[PDB]
């Protein structure tokens, strides 16, 4: 016949490794791929789309989770107090959990993008007034108030003109490797920082709740990526 | 620059184990040696939430079939793996015509010689198998049932009219090739309690994640 | 001769001995394509990139060699130290400029030379049983520099007859005076902290040592003036 | 008249032993019949002065495994080499569900068949991996520590529930394919006293070569 | 199937064969190669760079190690003194070893091409003098004296008119092959020879040192090549 | 993969069998062959050089 050597990796079966198997039912004809409405073809599909960001991560009662959605705003707020405040960190714990691209981050192992942050008034339409969220860049401190935050990337919010506003966060990386415990896990360090701080209090005229409550919807720009599957969750098949 | 890993095919190829027989010698398990394994992809833990992702999908399988003994020794004992289709009839013993049927493809291969591999088809009459079904097959404990999702059966055997003289452990590795997805739905956050239903422990209700003390302090 | 001025910063020296162009790469920009094109980098012109004249260390016979770090030399001082600190990413170029103020009757050789990523490394303890991990006065020196203590090894375990496969010039007092090199950015990535990683490091060591006779000034003031070319910045904090 | 010897891809190549695995019936060596090997490319001794000339490298990586017991001798087991990439999670136990983790692929073959050969690419998420580093990842313990360096984990061990009946030795080849190089400089003169750092030893400091009597006598 | 008749030599694992082996990550985009400064492509081209020669490699005292960098020439001569003298042995053992030409030499068997040897006087500027650099080709026996040395390949190089002389060494070749002890070792026996001579006296006014050292520099022309990798090294990483 | 059936012959050694085999030294350039005087290329070149007969192939 025809001279041949066979190569070391000659018999390993390799989990990834991707060729072409014999066919089991050679002469079968599968029943035809007809049009289904709503095709996904990449993930990062899905990581554009909005969903609510669970600030006020808190409450942990069985029956107050529906309140982690949505964070309040009130009258008793003098100017310049903290609203809110979290991170710029869609893969680690806590209120980036809940939305779907905190969800999807973890089969992922590297990732960088911009994200977008969307906040909405649900307040009576009879209130106004102004709030300052400001965002401090990775490695920048919480400013000491509102004022020191007016000074750094900032948005006056008047929920007396517009409902929404969006705030776009410029860059997220979690790439720097850390080998801590004894386990090797890549995380952020890009922990950027929104602040929220009333600029002015909450006025509403008789009638009116003196409470609102704003929910904060997260999605990632179309700049972001992807990298290195890594299969992990706490919810497996169970027995 | 690049964004192929995010692709479905990528996110879902890669052989998981999703099978494990035993064919003791002495035992209570399996004591026939032969097993029927009725083809379950959820077998791969990680993958029940990963699939529920969607609502239909659609796909072929290469399956890879690694045996041995216990110890993970290797042995000169011959195999017969078969594959029952849907709708086949499964073999209820070590002599069950079943194993002859040519309508049920069979493999032959010694332990030794390296691990079988076989492709397997989208089997689903339907255009495509779906994860949940919101209705009953023409209070019922036949809701959420969508038949049409069966892949097979795969009976495993030593082959020979006597008992196999070793104790033998074989793993079903499945590779999804070709996989297309549609309506997308959101992630299991609740701890699943059944193969079925998305019964969840109304008890034990968490939070999707963690948590902290106030909404000020990071 | 003839002197320039780059702002409110005006040298004195010689027309144009021979640069050194380190890699003969010349300090660029980093174009909108990059990794970050939302927080556009701005690039310091005014007085960020201009002439700064460093604490003028002494020549001796026992001395054994100087180096800086870089960025840390300036991260300490003036206007450039302040977008190095309060400014979350960097890259940046130098014109390095070294001279020596001595006269015909002193005898010298200087190497002047810049090694990337000079990591030091300590003495371990001596016999070598010590996993010692050098100060911080000693991976930072700032703008006064520090004193090689094994100048055979560099400090760090090489030979420094070897140095020369990195961009250098030579100070040979009978020669010449004035040294001068352009470095370009260089770093596995095209952004990275200005505190916590010293992209290179300022080596001027005297190989042929000093010498002179009774009476002649002991010292050769060397003068290191440095200023920094297509420097960018990103981040605010 | 040829120069194609002293080119960097050729200076590097060649297969070099960098890791051997021991998985002895009896000990207090990788007593679980399991093991992981962070893949150090200083495991060929020769290596460490080599690419200490430069300062930035780049290569991919094609590993030969070599498996037997301690006289030499070849046996009929089975073995599972598992490669979590890094950020994966290590098995820190021989039944560890990191063995069945998808996403660290592993290659199963027997020890009778040839040497199992793999190529792994450049990992690292830093455009090189770079052997110097002048600061501190975000007199400190953390100096010259370039993490993004990392090429990931092999885990080693016999395949099966039960520990293996035989005494194992597996030897881990590694060559360099698709080298680039840059920023070099000046030869290791001085012995290595750590991984980690360029520490010298102080006191036996040595002239980088052999001495002489006179500058005048040869 | 198709036939085939496999060849001896199958399943063999060459640590030099260079074949292709299956990718263990098959869908991964390994990060981007950006652009760095100085690349390196051949290591013939380190081979050029001029490094120290430790002629001076005399002192071995910890603290003195600076110095077989640099020899020294004096007033104290006089006029036909041997100054200095070497080998053109760039593998062998000595002054060539701190040069990187001679560090790289250590990892090939087989070598041969023209070197390069620079001077540089480092005294007084007010310092005058005359040296006589002679080449006395392998074979040739090391002049009996500076007359002798005169009539072959020399340059009298006057360090009052210019401070830096180069000189070249026409060929040198490692190719002979020796079994000495048990251990088969390819050496030269082209062992050149550079002897320095004291042409006239150091000449210095008044003030001016009595004393100035001369660096000398090494590197291999252009026509330099390499045969055979041969790891070896004193120094390899420790447990 | 692609369908094969190993055919009789597999694996013997033949000492004429002429095939290649993988190189030891893959980077390896040899020394340059120069020219040399007098190159014989077939052993019936030779054969046609006279050489004294032993006619008187008697004395010992």
């Amino acid at each position: 016949g025809f001279p041949t050597e066979l190569k070391p990796g000659t018999n390993q079966f390799l989990t990834t490794d991707d060729g072409v198997s014999a066919p089991i039912l050679p002469n079968f004809h599968p029943t035809p791929c007809i049009h289904i409405p709503g095709e996904v073809r990449n993930l990062l599909e899905l990581c554009q789309v909005e969903t609510i960001l669970e600030v006020n991560n808190v409450p942990t009662n069985a029956t107050s989770l529906m309140e982690r959605l949505r964070f309040p705003v009130s009258a008793q707020a003098g100017k310049g107090e903290l609203c809110a405040v979290f991170r710029a960190d869609p893969g680690r714990n806590g209120p980036w959990q809940s939305t779907l691209l905190g969800q999807l981050c973890g089969y992922y192992t590297q990732w960088s993008g911009s994200l977008e942050v969307t906040f909405m008034f649900t307040g009576s339409f009879m209130a106004t007034g102004k709030m300052l969220i400001a965002y401090t860049p990775p490695g920048g401190p919480l400013p000491k108030d509102r004022a020191t935050a007016m000074l750094g990337t900032h948005v006056i919010w008047d929920f007396g003109l517009q409902s929404s506003v969006t705030l776009v966060i410029p860059w997220i990386s979690n790439t720097h490797y850390r080998a801590h415990a004894r386990d090797g896990v890549f995380d952020y360090y890009t922990t950027g920082l929104v602040s929220i701080w009333y600029q002015t209090n909450y006025v509403v005229p008789i009638g009116a709740p003196n409470t609102a409550y704003i929910i904060a919807l997260a999605a990632a720009q179309k700049n972001f990526t992807m990298k290195l599957c890594k299969d992990a969750s706490d919810i497996l098949q169970t027995g | 620059h690049s964004t192929a890993e995010t692709t479905l095919d990528s996110f879902f190829s890669r052989a998981g184990l999703v099978g494990e027989i035993d064919l003791p010698l002495k035992g209570t398990t399996n004591p026939n040696g032969y097993a029927n394994w009725d083809i379950d992809i959820t077998g791969y833990a990680q993958m029940r939430r990963k699939v529920e992702l969607f609502t239909y999908m659609r796909f072929d399988a290469e399956f890879t079939f690694v045996a041995c003994t216990p110890t993970g020794e290797v042995v000169p004992q011959l195999l017969q793996y078969m594959f029952v289709p849907p709708g086949a009839p499964k073999p209820d013993s070590r002599e069950s015509l079943a194993w002859q049927t040519a309508t049920n493809p069979s493999v032959f291969v010694k332990l030794s010689d390296p691990p079988a591999q076989v492709s397997v088809p989208f089997m689903s009459p339907a255009s495509a198998y779906q994860w949940f079904y919101d209705g009953y097959p023409t209070k019922d404990l036949e809701y959420g049932a969508m038949p049409n999702n069966m892949m097979g059966t795969f009976s495993v055997r030593t082959v020979g009219t006597s008992k196999s003289k070793y104790p033998l452990v074989v793993r079903i590795y499945m590779r999804m090739k070709h996989v297309r997805a549609w309506i997308p739905r959101p992630m299991r956050n609740q701890n699943y309690l059944f193969k079925a239903n998305p019964n969840y422990a109304g008890n034990s209700i968490k939070p999707t994640g963690a948590s902290r003390t106030a909404i000020t302090t990071l | 001769v003839a002197q320039l001025t780059i702002g409110n910063s005006t040298i004195t020296t010689q027309e144009a001995a021979n640069i050194i162009v380190g890699y003969g790469e010349w300090p660029s920009y980093c174009s909108d394509s990059d990794a970050t094109a939302v927080d556009k980098p701005t690039r310091p012109d005014v007085s960020v990139n201009r002439f700064y004249t460093l604490d003028t260390k002494l020549w001796e016979k026992s001395s054994k060699g100087w180096y800086w770090k870089f960025p840390d030399v300036l991260t300490e001082t003036g206007v450039f130290g302040q977008n190095a600190q309060f400014h979350y990413l960097y890259r940046s170029g130098f014109c390095i400029h070294v001279q020596c103020n001595a006269s015909k009757f002193h005898q010298g050789a200087l190497l002047v030379a810049v090694l990337p990523e000079y990591v030091i490394g300590t003495v371990a303890g001596g016999t070598g049983t010590e996993d010692t991990h050098p100060p911080y006065k000693q991976t930072q020196p700032g703008a006064d520099g520090f004193e090689l203590q094994h100048p055979y090894v560099l400090d760090a375990g090489i030979p420094i007859s070897q140095l020369t496969v990195c961009p250098h010039q030579w100070i040979n007092l009978r020669t010449n005076n004035c040294a001068t090199i352009i470095v370009p950015y260089i770093n596995a990535l095209p952004f990275d902290s200005a505190l916590n990683h010293c992209n290179f490091g300022l080596l001027v060591v005297p190989i042929s040592p000093l010498d002179y006779d009774q009476g002649a000034t002991p010292v050769i003031p060397i003068t290191i003036t440095l200023a920094p070319m297509c420097s960018e910045f990103a981040g605010l904090r």
